[PDB]
């Protein structure tokens, strides 16, 4: 029988969409891409245009240097053998300086110089598109929110790499580029400070990404759900309420009691997401600086 | 100690999110009612939040909530007991009347507009240069109702312009004219749509829009409401 | 009370079991047959909670924990005191949970409505019912399932990971993480999307879907639109579920060694196994 909206059944296209001009500078925008039917079954089909001024190659410079740097000293453990390369992919890592060393910047490249290298790129990389998001939204007359939201994940990342190695005193508290290294990292992590079960931070961040999950599993379910009212047109139904949105909250409100609105519901989901890595942050970076055991430390309440 | 300290802060801050959050969700449908319109006495221990000013684009002025609430519009419905908490029943026929299933809002009878200040939606033919991509082009294929018999034949898709999607068929009844179908109530097979939603004889009250080529926020709520009404109204006429 | 355009919506029909019978609401709650199951299920469910909790000898809730039986019962019952409340808890929760999901049901029904909802309910009881159910019962004992308290849960789940080595090396895990940081990640996005097109710079108009798209389009070359999105969380959000169910049901069961060395089936192909250098040779 009946039709449910996760795939189109029939797609339309027109001309190429430009976009808003607003105050945009036009002269760094490229041109349209291809459009992908296979996208277009879900999804838009249009691909490009993107933006990139300064910030912008700057910034994917330097991710590429970082990426070309960890994969530099891929081949070499791999002997520049492409076999051997591709067997132990996910073995290979580009580690931190040893404890000896410190904060400092003193480490052959072999003993993790080349680790300080990939991680300055990296920081560059990071903040300039952080940048870029905050200037894109400037551009187009746009409040901030993706930018600081951005920055709750950054914190995280800024937290395990760069703070909580400077309060550690020594680079070789920081993550690994690696695919395994870095989750023997992190179990190691939890291992070394009693089990992140106890700390109460990690236990919040997971009560966030499941409600994550749940949340976005109830808002995109409930927008399908009233897209045969419109509903997915979330920004005029914030401006004008429409059946859509009636039906959205009352769905709600008959289930559980309570319910949202189309602007509110937004708001729960940007705090959502964000105390993932908020909360993770701050968990991690009481990690070993303040907290060296969270079973100790649950067993004096705190 | 810092831990104590951090971790109590932070339950400290995420009550307070949770009233900014709770009650940034009370800008619509508050004060709460009773069933006959007037306020009820218990609203709830979160006050309603100091108003807050949309700019709308293209002179379509402001929207500040929260602000006085009403239907704007009539509401054939009736109480079926003597105490709160019951259905109300439909006191006409819940199709022609919107309500139910089949409910409106009273929403602005404008269109909405792009970016640009242009019609959002537009019937195909006028937009240039829309065309099916991909998919199997209904234009052209009779529409089937859930009593099984065909109610006209779809004679274009109505598509949002700047998003490229479409949003609406527009099929033509024997008597010559058109109503609008939402995109996401058919379905479109090798030979034919099928609209499980209504049955042959409920396609003439297909709420009609006021111009040819162009629709109204009004306009999409009455029509979608119809449409989705049939579910539960027209079932006695669906058929398996 | 009503919210201010409720009434309109509050006609009969759409209940799938009793007619008219129990089409009613309860102040917001509606309530339906599957609203009188759903309570009855609860009640029950936590009244045997706090009859375990006489059982154990504490009323603390961060010490309250009730145990599946142990593993010499495998899937037979045991007295209530040694794992056969557990059996009648989670008969008790299954009930209520699929009792919600048809009482949700209703709810769409009536609201003329689609179904999405409870559907994405049921992704979530499926992993509920993964851990109590489907793999205990391949397993061969009821012991294997997670014990019902606030921090026992986790002790299981420290135990049942570490059986395995370090979890992370679990491929079908790999992928949940990887859709769970995604979907949050995409949630992130959507709701500061959205909230920035409706609350642009001190003064402006609201921006418009357009602006959205040119927002992301800008950003990264690529947006996926407004109906899109919706999609996408929806699919995040039950694939991250649904590998989840699917990293623990072949868990104990198809596979029973240490996660990590599945790995070398990769390593020991015949092409490169033996080549020297590398961190494998
Ligand atoms: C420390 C750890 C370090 C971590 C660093 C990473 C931080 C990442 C933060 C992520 C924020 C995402 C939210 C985005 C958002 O909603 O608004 C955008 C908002 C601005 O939007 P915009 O685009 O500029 O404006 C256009 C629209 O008009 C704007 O439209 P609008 O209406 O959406 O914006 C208004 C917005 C404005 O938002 C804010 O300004 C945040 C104010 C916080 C106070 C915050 C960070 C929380 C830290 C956790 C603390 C616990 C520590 C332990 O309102 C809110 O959503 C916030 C309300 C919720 C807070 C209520 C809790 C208070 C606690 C009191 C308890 C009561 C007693 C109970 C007993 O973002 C910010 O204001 C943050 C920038 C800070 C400037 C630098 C100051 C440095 C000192
Ligand atoms: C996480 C985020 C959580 C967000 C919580 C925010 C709650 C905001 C609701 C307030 C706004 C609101 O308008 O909704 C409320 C109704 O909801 C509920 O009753 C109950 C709603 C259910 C609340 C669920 C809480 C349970 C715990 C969950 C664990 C999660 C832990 C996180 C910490 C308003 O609430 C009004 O005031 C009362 C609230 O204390 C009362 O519930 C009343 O309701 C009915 O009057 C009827 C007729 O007269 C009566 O016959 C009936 O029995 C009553 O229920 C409402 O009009
Ligand atoms: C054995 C392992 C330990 C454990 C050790 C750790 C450690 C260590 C950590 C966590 C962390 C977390 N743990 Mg744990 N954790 C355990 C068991 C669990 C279990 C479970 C048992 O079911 C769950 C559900 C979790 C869940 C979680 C998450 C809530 C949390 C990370 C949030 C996040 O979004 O990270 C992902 C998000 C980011 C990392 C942010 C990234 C942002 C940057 C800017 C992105 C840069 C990308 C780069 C430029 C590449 C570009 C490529 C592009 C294609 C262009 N843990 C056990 C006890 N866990 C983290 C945390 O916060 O702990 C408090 C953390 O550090
Ligand atoms: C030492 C621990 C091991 C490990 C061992 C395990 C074990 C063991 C398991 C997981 C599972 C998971 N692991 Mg692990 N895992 C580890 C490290 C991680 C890390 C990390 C950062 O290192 C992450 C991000 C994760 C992430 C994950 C998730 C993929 C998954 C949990 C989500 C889920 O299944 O929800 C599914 C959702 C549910 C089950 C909830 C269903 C709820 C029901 C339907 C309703 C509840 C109603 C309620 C009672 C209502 C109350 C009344 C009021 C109204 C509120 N693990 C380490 C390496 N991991 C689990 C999994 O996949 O389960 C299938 C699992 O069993
Ligand atoms: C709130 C917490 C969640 C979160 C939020 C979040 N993340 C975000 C944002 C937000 C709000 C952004 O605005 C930003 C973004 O732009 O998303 C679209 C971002 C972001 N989140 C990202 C990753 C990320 N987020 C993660 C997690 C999370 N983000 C949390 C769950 C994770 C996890 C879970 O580990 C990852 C891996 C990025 C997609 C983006 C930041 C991009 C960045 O900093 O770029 C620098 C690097 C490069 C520019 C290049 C990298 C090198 C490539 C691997 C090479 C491949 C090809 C190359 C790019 C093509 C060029 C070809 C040339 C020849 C032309
Ligand atoms: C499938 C994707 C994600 C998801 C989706 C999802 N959840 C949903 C929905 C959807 C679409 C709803 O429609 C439904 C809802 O109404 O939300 C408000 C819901 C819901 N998801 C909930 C919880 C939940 N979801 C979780 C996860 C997820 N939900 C997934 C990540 C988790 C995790 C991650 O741990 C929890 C805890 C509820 C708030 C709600 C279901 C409420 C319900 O079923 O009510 C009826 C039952 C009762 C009122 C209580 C029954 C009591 C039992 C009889 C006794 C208790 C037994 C229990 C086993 C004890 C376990 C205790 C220990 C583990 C601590
Ligand atoms: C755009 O649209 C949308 C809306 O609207 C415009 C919405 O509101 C929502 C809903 C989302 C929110 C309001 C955000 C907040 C939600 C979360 C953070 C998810 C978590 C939810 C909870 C923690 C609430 C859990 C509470 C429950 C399940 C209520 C339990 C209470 C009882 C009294 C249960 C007992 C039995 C009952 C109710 C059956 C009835 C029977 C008798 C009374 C007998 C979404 C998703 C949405 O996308
Ligand atoms: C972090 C995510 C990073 C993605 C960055 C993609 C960089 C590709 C740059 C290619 C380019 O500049 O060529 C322009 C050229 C066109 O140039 P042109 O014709 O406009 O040139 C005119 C130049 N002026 C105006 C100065 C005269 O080709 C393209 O249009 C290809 C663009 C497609 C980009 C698609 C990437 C989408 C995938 C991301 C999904 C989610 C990511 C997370
Ligand atoms: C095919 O071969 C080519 C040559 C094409 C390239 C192939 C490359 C390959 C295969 C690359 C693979 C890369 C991988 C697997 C990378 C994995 C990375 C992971 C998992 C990273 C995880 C965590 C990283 C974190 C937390 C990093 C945090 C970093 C910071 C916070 C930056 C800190 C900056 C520092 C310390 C430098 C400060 C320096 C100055 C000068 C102030
Ligand atoms: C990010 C997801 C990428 C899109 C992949 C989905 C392609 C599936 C196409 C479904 C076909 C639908 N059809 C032909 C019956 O209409
Ligand atoms: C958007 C806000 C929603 C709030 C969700 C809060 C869930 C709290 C769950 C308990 C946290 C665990 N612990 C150990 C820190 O107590
Ligand atoms: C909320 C974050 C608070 C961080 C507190 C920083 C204290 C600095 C002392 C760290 C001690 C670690 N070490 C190894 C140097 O002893
Ligand atoms: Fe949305």
């Amino acid at each position: 029988a009946e039709y449910q909206n996760i795939f189109s059944q029939v797609q339309v296209r027109g001309p190429a969409d430009l976009g808003m001009t607003e105050d945009v500078n036009l002269a760094n925008r490229s041109g349209v891409g291809p459009f992908s039917t296979l996208l277009g079954w879900f999804g838009n089909a249009q691909l490009g245009p993107i933006y990139l001024g300064s910030l912008g190659v700057l910034s994917l410079f330097s991710g590429l240097m970082w990426f070309f740097t960890i994969g530099i000293w891929f081949w070499y453990q791999a002997g520049w053998n492409p076999a051997v390369f591709l067997r132990d992919l996910f073995f290979f890592s580009l580690e931190p300086p040893a404890p000896e060393y410190g904060l400092s910047f003193a480490a052959p490249l072999k003993e993790g110089g080349l680790w300080l290298i990939a991680s300055f790129f990296m920081f560059v990389a990071v903040w300039s598109w952080w940048g870029r998001t905050y200037l894109r939204a400037q551009a187009l007359g746009m409040g901030k929110h993706t930018a600081w939201a951005f920055l709750s994940a950054i914190w995280l990342w800024m937290v395990l790499g760069f703070i909580r190695p400077i309060l550690m005193g020594s680079w070789s508290e920081a993550v690994p580029y690696g695919i395994f290294s870095h989750l023997d990292w992190t179990n190691n992590f939890s291992l070394v400070h009693g089990n992140l079960f106890y700390n109460p931070f990690h236990g919040l961040s997971i009560a966030f990404l499941y409600g994550s999950a749940a949340l976005f599993a109830m808002h995109g379910a409930t927008i399908l759900a009233v897209s045969r009212f419109g509903g997915e047109r979330e920004l005029e139904q914030i401006a004008d309420r429409g059946t859509a949105a009636e039906r959205a909250a009352l769905f709600w409100r008959w289930t559980m009691g309570f319910n949202a609105t189309m602007e509110g519901i937004h708001r729960w989901a940007i705090w959502m997401a964000v105390l993932v890595t908020l909360t993770g942050g701050i968990g991690i970076l009481l990690s070993g600086t303040v907290v060296d055991n969270w079973y100790v430390w649950g067993q004096n309440h705190g | 100690d810092l831990a104590s300290l951090a971790i109590y802060s932070f339950w400290i801050f995420l009550a307070g999110l949770i009233y900014y959050l709770q009650t940034e969700n009370m800008r619509e449908g508050y004060p709460l009612e009773n069933e006959d319109g007037t306020p009820a006495a218990n609203q709830g221990p979160f006050p309603l939040p100091k108003p807050k000013t949309f700019i709308l684009p293209h002179g379509r002025g402001t929207l500040t909530v929260p602000g006085p609430e009403s239907e704007d519009r009539p509401i054939a419905l009736a109480r079926t007991a003597v105490s709160e908490g019951f259905p109300h029943a439909p006191t006409g026929d819940p199709m022609k009347d919107g309500v139910g299933p089949a409910s409106w809002v009273a929403r602005r009878d404008l269109p909405e507009l792009d970016g640009h200040g242009h019609n959002k939606i537009k019937p195909m033919k006028a937009a240039a240069g829309f065309h099916v991509s991909a998919g199997k082009n209904p234009i052209g294929l009779p529409v089937r109702g859930c009593d099984l018999e065909i109610a006209g034949k779809v004679v274009d898709i109505w598509v949002d312009i700047p998003e490229q999607m479409a949003r609406f068929l527009e099929v033509e009844l024997k008597d010559g004219s058109t109503r609008l179908l939402p995109m996401q109530m058919v379905k479109v097979q090798s030979n034919r749509v099928h609209v499980n939603a209504l049955s042959s004889d409920l396609f003439a009250g297909i709420p009609t829009i006021k111009s040819p080529t162009e629709v109204t926020l009004l306009e999409e709520d009455k029509i979608c409401g119809y449409v989705a009404g049939g579910l539960m109204y027209a079932a006695p006429k669906r058929k398996s | 009370a009503l919210l201010s355009f409720e009434r309109k919506y509050r006609v009969p029909g759409g209940t799938l079991v009793g007619g008219n019978l129990f089409d009613f609401w309860v102040g917001p709650f509606y309530v339906g047959f599957f609203g009188v199951a759903t309570f009855f299920f609860a009640a029950l469910g936590i009244i045997l909670i706090a009859w375990s909790a006489v059982l154990q000898g504490t009323w603390n809730p961060q010490l309250i924990s009730v145990y599946p039986p142990a593993l010499e019962y495998g899937l037979g019952g045991a007295p209530l005191a040694k794992g056969g409340l557990w059996q009648i808890i989670t008969i008790c929760a299954t009930g209520a949970f699929v009792s919600w999901a048809l009482r949700e049901v209703e709810i769409c029904r009536k609201l003329g409505i689609g179904y999405h909802i409870p559907f994405a309910f049921a992704f979530a009881i499926l992993a509920y019912l993964t851990l109590v159910l489907f793999r205990p019962v391949m397993m061969g004992a009821w012991g294997y399932a997670f014990p019902y308290g606030i921090w026992t849960h986790l002790d299981w789940v420290s135990n049942t990971g570490y059986t395995y080595g370090n979890f992370h090396y679990n491929p079908a895990h790999m992928i949940a993480i990887s859709f769970f940081f995604t979907n949050a990640l995409a949630l992130a996005l959507h709701g500061a999307l959205v909230l920035s097109a409706a609350n642009p710079e001190k003064g402006k108009e609201m921006r418009t879907p357009d602006h959205e798209d040119t927002f992301f389009r800008d950003l990264v070359g690529y947006s996926i639109g407004t109906l899109g999105i919706h999609r996408l969380g929806l699919l995040l959000s039950l694939s991250a579920v649904f590998f989840s169910a699917l990293c623990m049901i072949i868990t104990g069961t198809i596979w029973f060694d240490q996660w990590v060395d599945w790995w070398q089936w990769w390593v020991k192909l015949p092409w490169w196994a033996n080549i020297p250098g590398g961190i494998n040779g």
